[PDB]
């Protein structure tokens, strides 16, 4: 039970520097994306109407 | 006995463009002829554009992925009636 | 020295979890990435020559 125990102490352990990789390389790119699809799609029907 | 910029004014009743409004179109198409500026309209196509493309931005998300086809001729009866003043 | 051993496993552990969707993405990144710049340049200098 204690081997279960400190199981889970390390898959957190390294889950959480998992975690907080994964959330720089997303505030880049949120940074980079936002939500620019509807600010190309506006022109594209205003133009063709 | 009919004014051809008369004719093009009248003729413009008929059908009721997508987005551009049909009484300042006949309005600059006619400046066009009036004052003899040779490049009028399209400061006029550029403009609405322009204004239309700036008051689809002010609508929620939810009521442009919802539909578009409608709030175009919703915006171009706003500028017709912009157009009076 | 137990906990020093439970470690090293739960290292191992979430390493193997790590490891894989990275796999799973480069494959499709991989598959898309290398040629589709091969012919679009040059075609951009033919054209514009």
């Amino acid at each position: 039970l204690n081997a279960d125990r400190e199981r889970l102490m390390g898959m957190m352990s390294t889950k959480d520097e998992e975690f907080r990789r994964l959330n720089e390389e997303y505030e880049l790119d949120l940074k980079d994306a936002k939500a620019k699809y509807k600010e190309t799609h506006i022109k594209v029907e205003t133009t063709k109407a | 006995s009919i004014s051809v910029d008369a004719l093009v004014q009248e003729f413009f009743a008929q059908q009721s463009l997508k987005i551009l409004p049909q009484a300042p179109f006949g309005d600059a198409v006619n400046q066009f002829v009036s004052k003899d500026d040779k490049h009028a309209v399209e400061m006029f196509v550029m403009d609405s554009l322009s204004s239309q493309v700036r008051g689809l931005l002010q609508l929620d998300d939810d009521k442009i992925n919802e539909g578009l086809d409608s709030h175009i001729e919703d915006f171009r009866k706003v500028m017709e009636k912009n157009f009076l003043s």
